[PDB]
């Protein structure tokens, strides 16, 4: 719901329009397949001694 | 914790049982109708400042 | 004034951040994705003057 103003003919325009505003990931840099089937994963290193 | 409370306070294996922190309080919200104020053309932001 | 300066250095002599072709999220059937490269940096005393 995010208004802009578009000049062209001086009207207000939702975002929506304009956009697809979407609940997605920060980053998209890697994938996990547990047994083929897509997964999430964390990867623990020991700290030192 | 009331209901836990409510437990407590028949138990008889405790002296008292009582809870540590700030009792509830009232709260008074201002909405802001963003659509109404770009009715007026003024920034979010300040309204925002002031 | 001394402020102008500065900021058309600022403006001008700006480090661009381009991404890349084919980055995730990514539409399906691409085969190829190529690194893009952009350089706003001067380095010369002529590109500064």
């Amino acid at each position: 719901n995010i208004s802009l103003k578009s000049k062209t003919n001086g009207s207000v325009i939702k975002l929506s329009d304009v956009a697809n505003v979407e609940i997605g990931s920060q980053a998209y840099n890697f994938a996990i397949l547990e047994n083929g089937k897509p997964a999430t994963a964390a990867a623990i290193q020991l700290s030192p001694g | 914790q009331d209901e836990l409370m409510a437990m407590a306070a028949k138990n008889k294996k405790f002296y008292m049982v009582w809870n540590e922190g700030l009792p509830q309080g009232d709260n008074i919200s201002l909405k802001i109708d963003r659509e109404k104020l770009s009715a007026l053309g003024v920034k979010f932001s300040d309204v925002s400042d002031i | 004034s001394i402020s102008d300066v500065n900021n058309a250095i600022r403006e001008n002599n700006v480090e661009i951040a381009p991404g890349r072709l084919g980055d995730l999220p990514a539409e399906k059937g691409q085969l190829i994705t190529i690194p893009l490269s952009a350089q706003g940096q001067l380095s010369s005393l002529e590109q500064f003057k």
